[PDB]
RNA sequence: GCGGAGAGGUA
């Protein structure tokens, strides 16, 4: 995984620096970011409620 | 909000006939037979009859000396 | 996945879902309801051959009442394989099974709006479209046959205002297409008393869609059904 | 078979009964709450406090008779969210977590009209329910008579429930979030930026850090 | 006693992607105007965008034409995509009309005076057969910001045509936005910035147009903040 | 196109240098960056005059001990963070402190200059205990954007002074405290929209309402040259 | 179209 990473020009150790979007000052300690992949499950809140 | 009713416990110790007495008094308030005696802030006769134990003039014999008169 | 294992590929294919070349040949035609392939010759029978000739299936409900749609892979022109997948099954692409859609995830709390197992996520999920589902859901109006005399489907609806026919046939169905929501009549029927009164199947409170298709089973066979 | 049994009688219909104004839907964080309120949706608060709506509506005089009152609520006008917005004010609701354990699986809050289908329950009560926010849900009742009111804003609201019947300790201690957060604020570093300078206050040094 | 901001040099690397930057920039509000600008940029930009489509022989969303090998559903998701540029009127009645095999793109939509199509290689579905024919009438509104179709269901105005297609409306051209605060040596000043926006829109908004109406809409808003009543 | 603009500027006063703002209905979003702008702009970057050095007859190094006084230097130092004095014509001025005596030694206490005027009169500054209480200082008030730290001025101290020249932290901008919260407002038909409440404590000089009032000014003056649309 | 069986799922 990190000689993939390197190979898109990425951090190797997964984790990027990343900025607030309201306050626009950056994160101490860089976070982990990357794609994960995600499911919708059958439980919908309208349905529910 | 009334957030806390921690004064209206301290006024009547039992906790349970504080429930009554607000009751009685939020009831009368309802049906208007009676008016508060605290400016209101657009609070629903739950909170007014809170705020007026909080403020210490009504209470089970206030209730009593004021019906009977 | 942009990260899965494999498997993708022989679950999307030994489910039914997808649509998989039976004799390998040529893409003849491709449309979204249908694939048609010429053979090859190797596989072409050789008494009474013929072409090969797959038929899609468009928006239809499943037992969960999601959607169950098939899409083609390929184009005019290629050549196919026995064993490939020419259309993608519901949540299949290509072949592989793709159950959910992968997204750009940072871990950081964040306001506490992430507070317990909780999930924030940003406007553009929404703004692509892409957590939409299409869900399909079955309605019945059943017309028996009473002692005091068999009800009727007529568009005649007593002590309904026209607001509510409006988007009514003359034979008191909804037309394909039209948008409803809940309350609307989704049929016209009359209870016999002859009237005076409705048994209409209304859409659910609270559900509003669009009324994509409509079908009729008669013992009788009338002969005059407009919707029929 | 009907009187005796869990299923049966009892247990099922004379100490387990199915009550109105109820409803039911997915919790949610809602962090910017105070710990006294809930935010309840907008659509199921109106269905809830169908009945009070009615009353408020005939009282003003928007509507002549109860069947017009029944109309416009079915139409759902902007008289309608005012009239809910001011009936719903200081009329508090009963939050219930499935499994009621202890006292404290049932807290009465105020609610807050939110856009959406889910109740946004206060994080720090959370603890109390064991609720987690990974599906669960919870079941909204309306106290109806005045007696109720009392009785839901004085003995069974959360801020006067802070501490467990159970032992004395708190309820409402933070769970994780705010822990870490308070924890990674509070502790100390041998040297970084502004390392030994004297301050006059606490002001000054939100000044400085922010 | 101040400094103040002049709009200096945009570079354009492509026809969607732009670097505008601000030279004379005082210590501190590099990050202060970089960041207000960000959130004005991607949050308020007035675009247009499709927001209904009639095609001849669909009744609706779900149904599917001979010929075409994308459902009428992922036609209107690439119209969705549709880059275009409204110039005069606030409604436009966009005509495609596309015969034969080949694929649909957007250069095929009928061209209008007042309406320019950004990307005109962008497809917008495939015909399959020489005599499968589509058209469809395409309606086009400005705005800002995100509505979607549920919500302007409320102002339904008469959508009894079962033909009508409503599209979700994502009025907005600007894609992403990012800036850096760097340092402006000027000729005679030890510490001054720059601050530099590189910013990737669909191509419609031009960038000096972009970057002035934002500053002229926080500028608004700081216009509302001058007075105070306190009465 | 047509935006919407906030229609109440409530504004609570308690503690005249505390105050706070209210600000309703805004369109989504902007409460974060209109609030953080104001913030960041009052904090950072605001015009106003600040003890920046200080000379003590008497004292050579910063952990050195003045006899007769209980409060340490460094106590001493943190009275004079707190001076808010506002100076009308000229850049740079120094004040001089002489003081005998049993007591407190206050800001009134310093010698009464023209053009500028302390907004604390009664600001404490030092403890003088009995029969030798002799405290003597001259203190150099400077005009200044922001917050500027002692630390970074002495890392610059090349230019080599005599001994007794002890730095204190410049507190130039007049704003001691500021917060801002944005909570939801819905205009009886617009959920998505914010309101805006500003929390400011400002050091005396100027009141709250009005530093907010030159915080937004300063920040419209540099938006100028894009702002055209009128 | 109140009920009750069987199956599955949620917390
Ligand atoms: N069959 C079941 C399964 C669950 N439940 C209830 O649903 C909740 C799930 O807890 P949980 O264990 O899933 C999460 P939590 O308890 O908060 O610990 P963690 O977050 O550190 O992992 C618990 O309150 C259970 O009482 C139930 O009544 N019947
Ligand atoms: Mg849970």
């Amino acid at each position: 995984i990190k000689e993939l990473l390197k190979l898109g020009d990425l951090p190797t150790s997964g984790q990027i620096r990343l900025y607030d979007g309201r306050t626009g000052e950056q994160f101490e300690r860089p976070v982990t970011v990357g794609y994960m992949y995600m499911l919708k499950l059958n439980h919908l809140v309208d349905d529910k409620m | 909000a009334r957030v806390t009713v921690q004064d209206a416990v301290e006024k009547i110790g039992n906790r349970f006939d504080l429930v009554l007495v607000a009751a009685r008094r939020a009831r009368q308030m309802q049906v208007g037979g009676k008016d508060p005696l605290v400016p209101e802030e657009n609070d629903k006769t739950t909170v007014i009859a809170l705020r007026e134990i909080e403020e210490g003039l009504i209470n089970n014999q206030i209730l009593d000396v004021r019906e009977r008169q | 996945p942009l990260v899965g294992t494999g498997m993708e590929r022989a679950v999307a294919v030994d489910s039914g879902v997808t649509a998989v070349a039976k004799r390998g040949g040529v893409v003849q035609y491709v449309d979204a309801s249908r694939i048609v392939i010429k053979v090859n010759e190797d596989e072409m029978y050789p008494g009474e051959a013929g072409i090969d000739i797959y038929n899609l299936t468009k928006y239809t409900r499943s037992n969960q009442n999601t959607c169950i749609n098939q899409m083609p892979c390929v184009s005019l022109g290629e050549p196919v394989e026995r064993g490939d997948v020419l259309a993608d099954g519901p949540s299949t692409d290509l072949g592989e099974l793709a159950l959910g859609q992968n997204m750009r995830v940072a871990f950081m709390p964040w306001n506490g709006y992430n507070f317990e197992d909780s999930i924030l996520v940003s406007e553009r999920v929404v703004q692509e479209d892409r957590f939409t589902t299409i869900h399909i859901q079955e309605l019945a109006c059943v017309s028996r046959d009473t002692k005091l005399g068999p009800e009727e489907i007529t568009a005649d609806i007593p002590n309904v205002g026209e607001a509510a026919l409006s988007k009514l046939d003359e034979s008191g169905i909804v037309y394909i297409g039209a948008e409803v929501t809940g309350g609307d009549i989704l049929v016209g029927k009359v209870t016999p008393k002859s009237d005076v009164k409705d048994s209409s199947l209304r859409v659910p409170n609270g559900v509003s869609g669009t009324v994509i298709d409509v079908q009729v089973f008669t013992r009788d066979g009338v002969e005059k059904d407009k919707r029929a | 078979d009907m009187i005796k049994g869990k299923q049966g009688r009892f247990r099922q219909n004379l100490l387990g009964k199915r009550v109105d104004y109820s409803g039911r839907s997915v919790i949610t964080v809602g962090p910017y709450l105070r710990l006294h309120q809930c935010g309840l949706p907008k659509k199921m608060a109106l269905e809830l406090f169908k009945p009070f709506i009615y009353g408020k509506l005939e009282l003003r005089g928007l509507a002549t008779t109860i069947k017009a009152a029944k109309k416009m609520v079915e139409r759902e006008e902007a008289v309608v969210w005012d009239i809910l917005d001011e009936v719903i004010r200081e009329h508090p609701v009963l939050l219930n977590r499935a499994p009621t354990l202890h006292r404290l699986g049932i807290q009465a809050f105020e609610p807050v009209l939110i856009e959406g289908k889910a109740i946004q329950l206060h994080p720090l009560v959370c603890a109390a329910y064991n609720a987690d926010f990974d599906g669960d849900q919870m079941a909204v009742h309306v106290p109806l008579t005045l007696e109720a009111q009392l009785e839901a804003r004085a003995l069974m609201m959360s801020t006067n429930n802070i501490l467990s019947p159970a032992n004395g300790e708190p309820i409402i201690v933070p769970s994780q979030d705010v822990v870490l957060g308070l924890y990674y604020m509070t502790r100390d570093c041998v040297n970084a930026k502004g390392e030994g300078m004297v301050l006059t206050g606490p002001k000054e040094a939100e000044r400085l850090y922010r | 006693e101040f400094l103040k901001p002049r709009l200096v040099d945009i570079e354009q690397v492509s026809s969607t992607h732009a670097k505008v930057t601000l030279e004379p920039l005082e210590r501190g509000f590099g990050h202060t105007l970089g960041n207000a600008l960000r959130r004005i940029l991607l949050s308020s930009m007035p675009g247009c965008a499709v927001t209904e489509v009639e095609i001849d022989g669909v009744l609706h969303e779900y149904s599917t034409k001979e010929g075409v090998q994308e459902d009428i559903l992922e036609i209107l998701l690439n119209l969705k995509g549709l880059a275009v540029r409204v110039q005069g009127k606030d409604e436009v009645i966009l005509t495609l009309n596309k015969s034969g095999i080949g694929p649909v793109t957007a250069a095929d939509i009928t061209h209008d005076g007042d309406v320019e199509i950004v990307k005109p290689q962008h497809v917008i579905c495939h015909l399959t057969d020489e005599n499968a024919s589509i058209s469809m009438r395409i309606k086009v509104q400005r705005g800002r910001g995100y509505v979607p179709a549920s919500t302007r269901i409320h102002s339904e105005e008469d959508e009894r045509p079962i033909g009508r297609l409503l599209v979700d409306a994502c009025y907005s051209p600007v894609e992403r936005i990012a800036y850096n605060v760097e340092a402006a040596r000027v000729e005679q000043r030890t510490d001054l910035d720059k601050l530099v926006i590189e910013m990737e829109t669909n191509g419609t908004i031009d960038p000096e147009e972009a970057i002035r109406r934002a500053a002229t809409i926080l500028a608004e808003q700081l216009e509302a903040f001058v007075d105070l009543r306190d009465v």
